[PDB]
């Protein structure tokens, strides 16, 4: 080793001092610094051709201290592989790191991770599921760990971008973002990954929100002036505004996706004008009509019946239908995230019920003091 | 003017956004209860104001008000 | 004999996982800590002592009793991890001795410091006076060897022991390695 070191102190261009730290650390026993350096040295060759070997090297380190987070050890261990260029040798060097690693957890997830990261890009319906669901059981009241967590969701949201199940797609790529709180990230990465993450929102089959989304106060911020449109039909969403995406045609229509899924888009904006419409109407007479329905959303009144039932079976609304007079009832509609106006509205109707109920309470008391006094 | 204790039970917290996951106290249930030696103890200790009324005058300062 | 409540401070931060000093630094301080409880047993019978790791934050593993034997069993079980964290250290292990389960004992303490420390060093002079307003004496050993000088540490211990205390020490080790205990004479068989 202290050979290696020293022969190979010229791999590369400025080397000599990070060869020179390396053999000093390897005389003084210091471990986890060599470590801290062995991850800083081993991003610095644009290429790291050599580490095909020094994992050798690393190999050697792993076995006096072998610890010092050994989920650094996976964490070189793959920067390694990234550059070893065969399946085979590559899965069977996670698989034979993973064993050695058995014993640290938090980091046995990140071998299983570049375990399924790789056969992700051959073959998938044997291993990539099960690798995954497999994994799920130790992410056990143990949060805080995003240095594993961003990993594992980055793989679940690449899987599931596959098939078509674009719905479990949000919500890995939402709980991604989530555990990697602080952006830290190029600017052209999070521009992406608000594309992504919009079209799957308006692709996803049960996801009727919009409204979290749009107002993602991480993502949206990235795209008013690049793909505005995505924006626009995302409003146009949030709105139930039937018209106003149909404007927008011309705009979504490059996209394949929103190019072949048509119906799935206009009966999502048809549901969500059916909300608005639910939202909107004063609580005392929310009693649409049919006509109505079908001049808000671009229906015939024939076809508007199946509309609101579909509404009612998925879980939006409840409430009834009365095709005798043509009208239906809503008792309720989701709840929906409001401004801050709405929010001086609904403080207002509290201080309405705060006076009536002081009022009536004193009522009580005066008329009733000579009994309880 | 209500009961003096408060009880909650720690449980973990999935969120839709909210994305990780604590763990959040989730209210539950409380009430007072007394076997017959307690009972006894303190209606003896409670001589320093008692109004019994059952009837109406009761269930009209108990509630309502 | 003057009863006195001590508070181990051994110290379990990843920087433990180097042998510089013996097989396993926390083997070091593992075997020294051992020697010095023994020592505060002998010292007097109505002493006690304590430890409470300098883990990510804090778990104290053992408050004060003049028995040794639960001290050393939860000594072990301690694989390194994480970071320190200095003032929380300090605070709680205060927090932790003005509860003397005799108060006419005086408080102390001794800490096991290897690692590099992450403060700036005017919040440590204002811990360091609050813990001289409570009377308060450490005993500072430069363990491990990060900076094995002052880590922004000095100050503190002069401080707290400040205009001749004689209270506080920095007994500092280099990180040639032999257990510190040969090393530590004045703090622990004499101070």
């Amino acid at each position: 080793v202290p050979g290696f070191l020293q022969q190979s102190q010229n791999s590369g261009p400025g080397q000599p001092a990070v060869w020179h730290r390396l053999e000093e650390l390897y005389t003084k026993k210091l471990w986890h610094q060599l470590t801290l350096q062995v991850l800083d040295f081993v991003q610095d060759p644009c290429f790291a051709q050599g580490d095909g070997l020094i994992k050798l090297y690393e190999n050697f380190i792993s076995e006096f201290e072998h610890r010092v987070n050994p989920l650094s050890l996976v964490e070189i261990i793959l920067h390694v592989v990234r550059q070893m260029t065969d399946p085979n040798v590559a899965l069977t060097f996670l698989e034979k790191t993973r064993e050695k690693v058995k014993s640290s957890d938090e980091a046995v997830i990140l071998c299983k991770t570049a375990i399924g990261a790789l056969k992700l890009n051959i073959g998938d319906l044997q291993v990539t599921k099960e690798t995954i669901e497999d994994v799920e059981e130790m992410l056990n009241n143990l949060p805080g760990v995003t240095s594993v967590h961003s990993r594992f969701y980055d793989l679940s949201s690449k899987y599931y971008q596959t098939i078509g199940n674009h719905a479990s797609y949000y919500k890995d790529a939402l709980r991604f973002l989530g555990c990697v709180d602080i952006k830290d990230l190029p600017v052209s990465e999070q521009q992406e990954r608000a594309f992504t993450l919009g079209l799957a929102g308006l692709l996803g089959e049960g996801v009727f929100n919009f409204g979290e989304l749009l107002m993602h106060p991480v993502l949206e911020s990235l795209r008013n002036t690049d793909r505005q449109w995505l924006i626009d039909t995302l409003y146009a969403f949030n709105s139930g505004n039937v018209e106003r995406f149909q404007t927008l045609k011309t705009a979504w229509g490059q996209q394949p996706d929103l190019a072949a899924n048509e119906a799935q888009l206009l009966r999502k904006i048809q549901l969500l004008c059916l909300m608005e419409m639910t939202f909107t109407r004063p609580a005392n007479h929310r009693q649409l009509t049919f006509e109505e329905i079908a001049k808000s959303a671009k229906i015939t009144v024939n076809e508007v019946e199946l509309l609101v039932m579909k509404a009612l079976s998925v879980g939006l609304v409840k409430g009834s239908i009365d095709e005798v007079d043509k009208r239906v009832h809503m008792t309720w509609v989701q709840p929906r995230v409001l401004d801050l106006q709405q929010i001086k509205g609904m403080k207002d109707r509290l201080e309405f019920w705060c006076t009536d109920v002081k009022s009536m309470e004193m009522l009580v008391e005066h008329q009733a003091h000579d009994i309880l006094t | 003017l209500g009961l003096p204790t408060e009880a909650y039970i720690s449980v973990e917290e999935v969120h839709d956004d909210g994305t990780p996951t604590s763990k959040t106290f989730e209210h539950v249930t409380s009430e007072i209860g007394a076997e017959e030696a307690e009972e006894v103890g303190v209606e003896h200790l409670l001589r320093d104001i008692k109004d019994t009324t059952v009837g109406t005058l009761s269930q009209r300062i108990t509630n309502q008000v | 004999m003057v009863l006195e409540s001590t508070m181990v401070c051994v110290d379990n931060s990843e920087y433990m996982r180097n042998g510089d000093f013996l097989p396993t630094r926390l083997q070091a301080q593992q075997d020294a800590v051992n020697i010095v409880c023994h020592s505060k047993t002998r010292s007097n019978p109505e002493n006690n002592v304590g430890l409470i790791t300098l883990a990510n934050d804090c778990e104290v593993l053992t408050t004060l009793t003049p028995d040794t034997g639960r001290i050393l069993s939860k000594l072990h079980t301690v694989q390194p991890k994480g970071k320190i964290t200095f003032c929380t250290g300090i605070r709680v292990a205060h927090l932790a001795l003005k509860h003397r389960q005799g108060k006419n004992h005086k408080m102390r303490i001794i800490a096991f410091v290897g690692s590099p420390v992450e403060d700036n060093e005017k919040d440590l002079v204002k811990l360091a006076k609050r813990l001289k307003k409570e009377k308060v004496n450490v005993d500072i050993i430069n363990f491990g060897e990060e900076e094995v000088n002052t880590e922004k540490l000095t100050a503190f211990v002069n401080t707290l022991n400040g205009k001749d205390g004689t209270g506080s020490h920095l007994v500092t080790v280099p990180p040639g390695p032999s257990l510190a205990d040969a090393l530590i004479s004045s703090p622990i068989l004499a101070g």
